[PDB]
């Protein structure tokens, strides 16, 4: 009901990132969870997706190799690593839960966290 | 073997009004499966027909299903998988449908589905929902268990809970509900015998 993110911020370029999501409700083990990011210009796309219960998964083609999606029920925390991060990977990424149209797609998610910057860097320089 | 999780078995009747019910059979030397709402146990002969009735306050969305998964019931033995012991693994009681590890089967369906969890390792069996026929304010599952509680090997005459979910087709849980069982030879009067230690 109420989806806060963690884990974003500054991440060496062929490194990983770990994301979660948790919501502060008891209702949260009863919701699929899904994870999604957006780049600047780009429009909002797919990652991943877990059922209730964590047993069954699903992820996009594009990042499916390097992506895992879990979650912990007692603690009411869904967890995104994706590995071997590049450029491509900077975004914004966004927690969602209890999807009604189906498997895989960006809309009919009840509830959407804020948000949060993941920035893939090599460092710092003159601009 | 082990599993590193434990389902959760807490009752969620949900947005759908999610009920079990039982037929209220008795307990007779005939009757082949008996539940008992005192205890929320169900006492049945292996594989011999388990009625479970689906009750619901309004018609969950298309695509709905249905999952039934034993576990311990004693919190000591719950990350154990629930499985058949390896005389009734290895005997030839097969339908053609269900795997022969498997306690829990489908009875009357060619639409059930079973499941090896690669992960969890547990055992589950599942079957579309249907609304209920006309005429009638549920839906009837029908339900084997093909060991007996005391199977050793397998149960080892440690109790187990069913534990029925509703599970929509987006991955949401839309009801949950359980109920203990035994498998046994005299359902009737051991069901008499345990509602003794009450009162
Ligand atoms: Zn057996």
């Amino acid at each position: 009901v109420q989806l806060q993110e963690s884990g974003g911020g500054l991440v060496q370029a062929g490194g990983s990132l770990r994301l979660s999501c948790a919501a502060s409700e008891r209702t949260f083990s009863t919701y699929a969870m899904g994870w999604f990011r957006q780049a600047p210009g780009r429009e909002r796309e797919f990652l991943a997706q877990i059922n209730w219960s964590g047993t069954t998964t699903y992820y996009a083609e594009s990042v499916k190799d390097r992506t895992t999606i879990s979650r912990d029920n007692a603690k009411n925390t869904v967890y995104l690593e994706m590995n071997n991060l590049n450029a491509d990977d900077t975004g914004i990424y966004f927690c969602a839960a209890h999807p009604q149209r189906g498997w895989g797609s960006t809309l009919g998610w009840t509830y959407w966290g804020q948000g949060t910057q993941v920035t893939v860097s090599s460092g710092g320089g003159g601009s | 073997p082990l599993s590193s999780s434990v389902p959760s078995q807490k009752t969620y009747q949900g947005s759908y009004g999610f009920r079990l019910g039982f037929l209220h059979s008795g307990t007779a030397k005939s009757v082949t499966c008996t539940y008992s709402p005192a205890l929320n146990k169900m006492f049945c002969q292996l594989a011999k027909t388990c009625p479970v009735q689906l009750w619901v306050d309004s018609t969950p969305p298309p695509g709905t299903r249905v999952r039934a998964m034993a576990i311990y019931k004693q919190s000591q033995h719950m990350t154990e998988v629930v499985r058949r012991c390896p005389h009734h693994e290895r005997c030839s009681d097969s339908d053609g449908l269900a795997p022969p590890q498997h306690l829990i089967r489908v009875e009357g369906n060619l639409r059930v589905e079973y499941l090896d969890d690669r992960n969890t390792f547990r055992h589950s069996v599942v079957v579309p929902y249907e609304p209920p026929e006309v005429g009638s304010d549920c839906t009837t599952i029908h339900y084997n268990y093909m060991c007996n509680s005391s199977c050793m090997g397998g149960m080892n005459r440690r109790p187990i809970l069913t534990i029925i979910t509703l599970e929509d087709s987006s991955g949401n849980l839309l009801g949950r509900n359980s109920f203990e069982v035994r498998v046994c030879a005299c359902p009737g009067r051991d069901r008499r015998t345990e509602e003794e230690n009450l009162r």
